[PDB]
């Protein structure tokens, strides 16, 4: 039940975090206490917000053919989260914007992806 | 009687920060209901008041009685700061209409239209219809538009004004079928080996469904998956099917199946599990072969062997033959279990007529086939005698067994004739298929 | 002279720019009139500043084992600039300004180009 | 010499207070001030700044006609800014290195050097402080490369850290450059574009490397590629190239590499030739002698540049198939030398004659020929009856008469109870025919 729709590219996220400045800042409408309140109360909001956020990052980078690049990785992550949006809308007010260093933002992302695989 | 409203207009305009006030007169009045984008509010006063309008207050206001019937007014807030209202989310089924949620806060403006980001002109065949109450709508969204970037734009005081920036994303229609391929097509295994086959499915989207099922059996097997997104509208899945200790009953057909709303595709692999390995041997000529002395002969075997044969050797008279023999798999296919071996005996001597044996083994089985080679020879006469009776003998030798004639004017058979003649020349003339030889003697009276 | 110090790891710069965020800011103590002047006066101060900036920028990234990474590329560039600092010092401060990666790497590439027929 | 009021060597002034210095000397030339890389000079014997900034910590010197000199050194106590810094720090390997974080206030304790992000300094790094200068680092090793350092002061139990200092080290050369060449030796047709690559590996790009034609100081036009591969690890590739190698361009080339420690050279030799060539040596005499049904191996071993386009073996002007075999004498990239073999098993005796080996490249064709005789114990063709015995041989039959490939005939007159035997023989053996006569009755 959509655990198949996450493609395994997500393992790339750890390389992406390594290629972003530790003090760059990424902007996400953080649904409150998703670290706190249970797996299905936030997830519908969070996956759409993550879609917007990752397409914003995708604007910032430019494409290079030879090798893996931040543009490749983020392009594939936006494919993942936009298919998860399609799923959550089929299978099943805005938090104020909040700013995250790459490590923290991707922890939120990986928490969402982990939250997906055990869903009603 | 559907309910009735004060003010009386279908559309109504208020300056930012200035009161909004709607009355609905029905004896059955229930509810007032306000919608814009995904925001909805529901209220049960007979009158709706908002002494401090804001651009967000732009929207549609709808009033309902207990008869269940409704009448509405749409309210627009002039706000020089925010001419649009937006929800950035923008998704399109390919070949469906898609709506771009940028409704206007003032209806009295011109050239409400849609424009590409960073200066780029929109695709020529993209075409759209504007509606200030909803947004702008895009007819028949097609794959080129994927991550197309859009602005909504409106003219005020001759100056040209744009919304916050939008990205269209497109969710394929299926118009073809999944493409499915399997790593090896047929498998053969010793019982107790592990069996691993991998099947690859390619489609424009991960909503392809794919399975491994065993034919004439409906139960789902246990499977592990890997997926890639290889850029836009290019998705690849690999599925792996494992039996950790293969039983003979496991033998059969496994089907890798993959359906999408256009339609299914399948590809099958076949598995044989065998309890122990075999070597079948098929000689290509008869096991008994005939050669003339100094001519040439080949001995050829083809054999089926699993597990792959480990030794293969040719022996003559219990001595191992070397450097005359060449062997090759009949086909280079991954499913070939099959081998050809040849021994080339060139310019053979009559002395090597005899027996040639082929021995081959794998881990489980040893098998041997034997060949008999008869080297034909022209006859010889090897003794001649004139004997006390007045009687004569000659002895001739060779293969096939030779024949001896008299005239007047494993290995070689042996054959003899006697005749008594009692002036001139007596001959023994000796022949078989291969050749002829003759010996003469003379006797006299005086 | 000092042409030998600059190694062809500079070609990596175009990938580094492509792989850094276009809204990112990098901080360089500029040497104004850099574009107009002849090479020799500004290049001496510039290589020193570029060393400082590239080193601080180097800290921001983390190392990746499998394939090229910003920490790798910047580490090589930092080696180049510290070699050029040494040859400038052994053969021959304005206030900070903030540059997008494309701008900063233009400045860098022009500095390394100033070592082709340098005097 | 001069004299300066205030009298002592050192002065301490609160930030925003006046610094006033007079040098009393009638040959006075100038005050002079310097801290870090700053400088100022004044020819006014009275020097004031009314509000001392933190930066106006420094050393101030008085100087005169004598050249005699006296100095005062001055602190500006600012609780907000306890160090002056210069962020650029360089060390040469096993030289002492100084970390310029001089203090603006001298009445501080535990002035020391400490590692960034709470990491501890390596076990054998050690330092000498001076409040006037900074902190000086003994005997820099290579493991200190890109170490990060802070300067640490305690002032009224209060603890203060500088901006980051990052310490980077010029290697000192302690081993010879290391040099390698793509091939030790070359051979080319004249016309070919010779190119070779030489690889030099060292700890630093200031290694020096050249290509020299042996026995000349002339300079060869060369092009370079270089990488840093991790720390203290440099690699250079330098490639010599001539567009059309000539016979007099044939000669010997050296690749040389040098650093302050020592020197290494590696050499490659270039043969250039005007004609392509083939040379042939038989392993065995060209005449070969065989007993009929014995086995023969024929071997031709030949040196051929450029590489041979054909090998074939022909017998009496008919082309020979499936019994001939070739391999180079060596697998290596130098190899110009080849072996060819023809194998003949249990030769028939009709099968003597000449067997020839033909080899060609684009520029030469060469042929070597073998002459092969196949002996036989003579085979008596015919016995007929005067009676004749005719025998077919190599070498020539020898024919015998008893009573109790060439062809050679014997005959005898027959003119008592008898057998008469014919023996035909040579070095290979004996074949015998009996014709028998009895007189009876
Ligand atoms: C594609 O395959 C799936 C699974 O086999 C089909 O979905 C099943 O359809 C039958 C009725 O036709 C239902 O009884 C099952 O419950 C369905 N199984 C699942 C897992 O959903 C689907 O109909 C097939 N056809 C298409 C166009 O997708
Ligand atoms: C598996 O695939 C084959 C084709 O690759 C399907 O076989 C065809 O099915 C249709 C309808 O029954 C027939 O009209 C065709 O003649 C068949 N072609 C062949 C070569 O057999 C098959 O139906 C598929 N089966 C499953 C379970 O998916
Ligand atoms: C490398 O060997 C050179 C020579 O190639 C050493 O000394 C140089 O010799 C040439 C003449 O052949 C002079 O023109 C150079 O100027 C000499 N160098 C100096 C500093 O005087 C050279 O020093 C060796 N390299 C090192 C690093 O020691
Ligand atoms: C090139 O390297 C070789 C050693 O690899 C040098 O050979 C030495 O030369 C000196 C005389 O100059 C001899 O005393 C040594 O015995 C030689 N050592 C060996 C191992 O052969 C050679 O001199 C070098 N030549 C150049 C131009 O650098
Ligand atoms: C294979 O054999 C075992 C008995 O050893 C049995 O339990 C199992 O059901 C068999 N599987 C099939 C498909 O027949
Ligand atoms: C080699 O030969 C050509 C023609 O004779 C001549 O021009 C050239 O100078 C020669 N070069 C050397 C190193 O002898």
């Amino acid at each position: 039940i959509c655990r198949n729709r996450v493609t395994n590219n997500v393992k790339d996220v750890t390389k992406l975090v390594a290629n972003l400045p530790k003090d760059y800042m990424i902007t996400l409408k953080y649904v409150p206490g998703m670290d706190v309140l249970p797996s299905h109360c936030w997830i519908s909001e969070m996956v759409v917000q993550l879609s917007d956020s990752l397409t914003d990052l995708l604007d910032k980078f430019s494409n290079i053919s030879e090798g893996l690049s931040n543009y490749s990785i983020i392009d594939k992550l936006v494919n993942i989260v936009d298919d998860l949006v399609e799923c959550v809308k089929e299978n099943s007010k805005s938090p104020e914007p909040r700013l995250f260093t790459p490590e923290e933002f991707f922890r939120i992302f990986n928490r969402s992806i982990d939250a997906f695989k055990d869903f009603v | 009687s559907p309910p009735s409203i004060h003010p009386g207009k279908s559309d109504l305009i208020v300056r930012v920060g200035d009161e909004i006030r709607l009355l609905c007169t029905d004896p059955g009045f229930v509810k007032w209901t306000f919608e814009i984008l995904d925001e909805t509010n529901e209220n049960k006063q007979n009158e709706w008041i908002t002494e401090k309008a804001e651009a967000t207050n732009t929207g549609k206001y709808t009033c309902t009685n207990k008869h269940g019937l409704s009448n509405s007014i749409y309210v627009f807030v002039r706000d020089p700061a925010k001419l649009f209202l937006v929800d950035r989310s923008l998704y399109g089924k390919e070949d469906n209409d898609t709506l771009v949620r940028c409704p206007l806060t003032d209806p009295e403006v011109t050239n409400y239209s849609l424009k590409g980001c960073q200066g780029k002109p929109l695709p020529k065949d993209l075409r759209f219809i504007p509606d200030p109450k909803a947004g702008i709508m895009i007819k028949s969204v097609k794959r080129a538009y994927h991550r197309l970037c859009l602005h909504c734009s409106v003219d005020q005081e001759g100056k040209s004004v744009l919304s916050e920036k939008f990205i269209l994303k497109v969710r394929p229609a299926f118009k073809a079928v999944p493409v499915v391929s399997v790593s090896k097509a047929s498998y053969l295994l010793r019982e107790g080996e592990e069996f691993t086959v991998t099947c690859t499915i390619k489609d424009v989207s991960s909503s392809v469904y794919s399975t491994w099922k065993r034919e004439n059996s409906q139960t789902k097997l246990q499977e592990k998956y890997n997926s890639w997104h290889h850029g836009d509208f290019n998705y690849e899945r690999q599925a792996t099917l494992t039996i950790s200790s293969a039983r003979v009953n496991d033998s059969g057909v496994f089907m890798c199946y993959a359906n999408n709303t256009f339609g299914s595709a399948n590809v099958t692999t076949t598995l044989e599990v065998v309890d122990k390995g075999f070597i079948n041997i098929f000689p290509m000529i008869n096991t008994t072969v005939f050669v003339n002395d100094g001519e040439n002969v080949d001995l050829i075997v083809e054999y089926e062997a699993f597990p792959k044969p480990e030794h293969q050797q040719w022996i003559y008279m219990n001595r191992t033959f070397t450097d005359k023999w060449e062997d090759y798999p009949k086909s280079e296919n991954e499913s070939n279990i099959r081998y050809v071996s040849e021994l080339h005996l060139t310019r053979l001597k009559g002395t090597e007529g005899g027996t040639y044996t082929f021995l081959v083994s794998n881990s489980d089985v040893n098998a041997a086939i034997a060949f008999n080679v008869y080297v034909n020879t022209k006859p010889e006469i090897l003794t001649y005698d004139r004997l006390v009776n007045g009687m004569l003998q000659c002895v001739a030798a060779g293969f096939p067994e030779p024949t001896i004639d008299w005239y007047f004017c494993f290995g070689k058979l042996v054959v003899q004739s006697s005749i008594d003649s009692s002036n001139g020349t007596v001959e023994c003339k000796a022949y078989n298929d291969v050749g002829k030889t003759s010996a003469y003697f003379n006797f006299a009276f005086k």
